[PDB]
């Protein structure tokens, strides 16, 4: 979500409120484990 | 490889074409027509008018005319001359001499991309005072009109004919700004970025198209003419492309390597 | 090539990528990217200058001449010396065109050079 | 396939060096409408018309520098009968129409063979103003004959020379410096063109439909499309060889609409 | 199941206290795509850069203060035979490479037994530039000799003696204080990290996959990962234990993907 | 289809006058096993070295008799940068294995053109010493600056010039005058080969496999495959037409295994 | 689509904030043909 409150309605489109990146073609993840 | 560029057609090519590779994926779209000159840009400062103007002569214009120059902004990407159109754009180099310094404007970033022959597209123009806190007032009139010159009085004010009509009128805030669309109102078809014909059958120039314009605009005060100073006051005019197409693929302007 | 018709010779057409000093050597040439072109009845080469970049984008103008911006050096070299039947002109001439690829793409618009109105 | 012969009406030209006809910018320019614009009806296309024009250029030289340049007005060659292109029944039916809508079919051919280098680049350029010296009088067959050829300079690129309205004495003379009409003479290969290589061919073909500010123009004043032939590599070969090779042109009108049918026309 | 030996293309290496392989920040740094950002073909690994290359760190002494480090980058290591790290046909292989992309298997051997205590932190630390000397030049192999370990102090606390652009003459030079290539010595254990106990091994592995700010860089500038091997508990023994124990190190790139295939790099 | 270019890796080389690719002594000398007879991983092929390299040769000339001849050993080109064909990553590869097994594909490039008549012979033979001279040691580029061109005479006829072991003072010297290193210059078409002539061609094409005495040879010192360039009939031509064409050769090896991976090579 | 963001709704008819013409009764297309 992020520090965002006002849910109900969005006026511009995603792609120009914010950047998407291109096509090419909680519970915590561990940062290390152990063999 | 091999190809024969007196054909005229040359295909584009790939890595993958003579060597080992594979195509770069696409992630842009900004060159479209459409996105690339919905932008606003400095079109034009003309001066504001505080009464009734007399608008300029047509050339040649000779000695002694009493005409109001630098008050009128054309509406076109082309290049033009004391709010008429022109062909060749002109500048001043020196400030010594006598006459008058006639206003001349371009759109630098439209010929930067034109790069084709035909345009056409609707017109968002807005209107920012460069004087701080100026109360004032945008006049258009289309293509093929005709500024009305002229006053009446009120209660012993003269109040000019520019202050009403059909045609829009805008009235800014004090310290406010002026924005609206115009469409496309000439009787061409098109604008053309570059044209080889001719207006008239007789004493035309060649190159000089007569309605490849959105309009013309003016600034004013919102006060009759016994309400003057001295100062003169400045406006500046952005214009922005909407909706645009493009014709007939050409050149872009020569760079010159000194 | 817009020589005559009686000529013939060969090119090396090398791209290089960027290094500490450009390669001038036919020899490092040959170890670049390179192609042979021919000099026969199809007077035309087009070289594919490949996509060999760190970042997915790289910038058209080389303020501080970065690795982004300078993608290395295209060059010529002569093979096989031209030669000719006696009574051909001397020096033919390579007609050198630009074009982009089919894979070309171009972001983020700027404000443009009024140079060329002064 | 490399002999063609292109047959339309009574003239067929012919080429054994055919490297295939430009069509741009549609799949066929002889595809097209009558022209929306006006309610009388139109003029079409008879077997006298449909035919090709041939007109002589100068010749190509040694001392032609690079990106010099002959300039050939369409339909303004045919108004001016330059380099002897008489049109006939078509320049007949020109003067007596006010409007005047069609496409072109162009072929020049240069008389080349082994032994000789260069290029020269063959384009329809819209829209120029290059037939019209700087002073906006359209040049005279003595001055197109005395130039032999337009030599590219500082004016020409920049449009520095293009003609204009001159201001009067009420204004300050303002230094000229641009104007869209410029050649950039790198780029004139965006256009519909072919290259006239001493190499590979003797003859090119570029084919255009009708394009227009309107969807018809005035028949007296319209340069909508300009054969410019331009060399981009000069002339070369040693003593033995043919000085002075010739340039030729054919140019055909494509689906031709005329509209206000009236007299000859006479200038003012 | 202290007892592993690992094979790499024709080099084994082999511990008999080994505390498990330290996988971060994936599951394994093998499993890995073709560099999405450039579109020639790229050079894949072969088996003889499929192994191990071994170098030999300064020696471990009692005058070592705490947090005293020792710096290897990688692959410039590789590059300036750091250790006497001889890379063979891998450096061969970056030489003529524009880009370099891979992974990093390390295991750091160092001869402890009984009768010793001390503590060895050892961690793959994104991204430093603790190779380089504050003037803005890398450290040479005699400079490296003469250290002969780097001191913690203010400097490499804050980040004061970064490698820094001059303002010149023009300015006045500031008072520099911060620099974001810090160390804080406390907070390495963050990074993928084990530690050589003299108590407990001989021996640490850490394994780490590719990083950057691009999906490839360029060969002969990345630093993306540094091996750092830091003192947290200073050596000390009674008089006729094994003075001056030695520290090497054994590095395997993975997965390496090499692109710009060009001559041998060569300095302006 | 005289008119091919071929493509490898990031190399792409053009000719108009394809005579086509002589395949001997198999329909495609790049099918091939893994050598048998080592058991470490060989190092396969990668995209930068699956390339063409280029190198030049020495003019062709009036004064060049018949059957004169340029030999290139191969890979013993790229080990000596014979005639500036620098082999980057390949020659890197080859000077850190031990063992080599390649096939070669080659394409010879001379600049002829019409007005000009004159043959050569462009043949891989194997197997020559005909790089060396007949004291044993190897041709420096100085000395094959200087020749300009090996002249046939008696030696190179019946092998009596071929490098030998010296029986020393306790012996007779022995008259020499025979060895199986000829050259039979009328028989040097049995090799896989095209030729070069000025009327039809300006380039051809041999695509050859690996062969040898065992099924992977030593990279330092193989000489399995040649290419000789040999004049089958002298250049003439008429004052006025171009003096001294030059002879280009591009070299590709096919499915290289390499084994024996060790250090730089340093002679002893 | 333009340089247009805020594509959820629209005020003012299509002819009152555009043009449009009058009836008369991505992949790219090549600029040029050869035959």
């Amino acid at each position: 979500r992020g520090n965002n409150g006002n849910m109900t309605f969005n006026y511009y489109a995603n792609t120009y409120q914010n950047s998407v990146d291109f096509s090419t073609s909680g519970i915590l993840n561990p940062l290390g484990y152990l063999k | 490889s091999t190809d024969n560029a007196e054909t005229g057609v040359i295909e584009a090519g790939n890595t993958d074409t003579d060597f080992s590779g594979e195509l770069a994926a696409p992630g842009s779209n900004h060159t479209n027509v459409k996105f690339l000159f919905d932008r606003s840009r400095l079109l034009n400062v003309i001066k504001v008018l505080e009464k009734d103007a007399v608008f300029p002569r047509p050339f040649p214009t000779q000695e002694g005319a009493q005409q109001d120059d630098g008050y009128f902004c054309l509406l076109t990407p082309r290049p033009t001359v004391a709010s008429r159109p022109a062909t060749r754009f002109g500048l001043y180099a020196n400030p010594s001499g006598s006459g008058v310094l006639a206003n001349t404007s371009l759109d630098f970033n439209f010929y930067s991309l034109a790069c084709f022959t035909y345009f056409r597209s609707d017109l968002e123009v807005t209107v920012v005072s460069l004087e701080p806190d100026l109360e004032f007032a945008v006049g258009w009139f289309p293509s093929g009109s005709e500024y009305q010159a002229s006053s009446f009085v009120y209660d012993q004010l003269h109040v000019p004919f520019h202050f009403t009509g059909r045609t829009p009128r805008a009235f800014a805030s004090k310290g406010g700004k002026v924005s609206f669309v115009l469409p496309w109102n000439s009787v061409s078809s098109v604008l053309p970025v570059r044209w080889g014909g001719a207006s008239k059958l007789s004493s035309a120039t060649r190159g000089l198209p007569a309605h490849a314009d959105w309009g013309t605009i003016y600034a004013f005060v919102p006060r009759p003419n016994e309400k003057k100073s001295t100062a003169v006051k400045h406006v500046a005019v952005y214009i922005r492309y909407k909706n645009a197409r493009a014709w007939c693929p050409s050149m872009l302007p020569f760079r010159s390597y000194k | 090539f817009c020589g005559p018709m009686m000529a013939r010779g060969k090119f090396l057409l090398s791209y290089s990528p960027p290094n500490g000093t450009q390669p001038q050597t036919l020899s490092e040439a040959m170890q670049c990217t390179y192609s042979i072109w021919d000099i026969g009845l199809n007077s035309s080469w087009t070289f594919v200058v490949p996509y060999i970049s760190p970042s997915d984008y790289r910038e058209t103008r080389a303020i501080t001449n970065s690795v982004y911006s300078a993608d290395g050096w295209f060059s010529l070299h002569k093979l096989t010396k031209i030669t000719l039947p006696p009574d051909c002109p001397q020096s033919p001439c390579i007609l050198f065109f630009a074009s982009a690829g089919e894979d070309y793409t171009l972001r983020l618009p700027v404000d443009c050079n009024p140079s060329y109105v002064f | 396939d490399r002999v063609t012969t292109q047959t339309a009406g009574n003239t067929a030209i012919n080429t054994q060096s055919s490297l295939g006809v430009l069509c741009a910018y549609v799949e066929d320019p002889t595809k097209s409408d009558p022209p929306s614009s006006s309610t009388d009806q139109p003029t079409t296309t008879f077997t006298a018309i449909d035919r090709w024009y041939t007109g002589r250029l100068n010749s190509w030289t040694k001392a032609v520098k690079t990106f010099s340049f002959q300039a050939v007005p369409l339909p303004g060659a045919f108004l001016s009968r330059q380099g002897g292109l008489n049109g006939g029944a078509f320049t007949a039916t020109l003067h007596r129409h006010f409007l005047m809508k069609c496409g072109w079919q162009v072929q020049v051919q240069c008389n080349l063979t082994q032994f000789h280098q260069g290029a020269l680049l063959v384009a329809m350029v819209p829209e120029t103003t290059l037939d019209v010296k700087p002073d906006g009088k359209a040049k005279s067959l003595q001055e197109l004959n005395e130039e032999q050829w337009v030599e590219m300079s500082d004016d020409y690129r920049t449009g520095k020379n293009m003609p204009f309205q001159s201001l009067g004495t009420y204004y300050r003379p303002p230094n000229w410096t641009w104007g869209p009409n410029f050649i950039n003479p790198y780029q004139v290969t965006v256009f519909p063109h072919q290259i006239l290589n001493a190499r590979t061919s003797t003859s090119v073909d570029v084919n255009v439909p009708y394009i227009g500010e309107t969807p018809t123009q005035s028949s007296e004043t319209q340069n909508s499309w300009t054969l410019l032939v331009m060399v981009l590599v000069p002339l070369d070969y040693k003593e033995g060889a043919t000085t002075d090779p010739e340039i030729t042109f054919s140019v055909r009108p494509t689906s031709p609409y005329f509209n206000g049918l009236r007299n000859r026309y006479t200038a003012g």
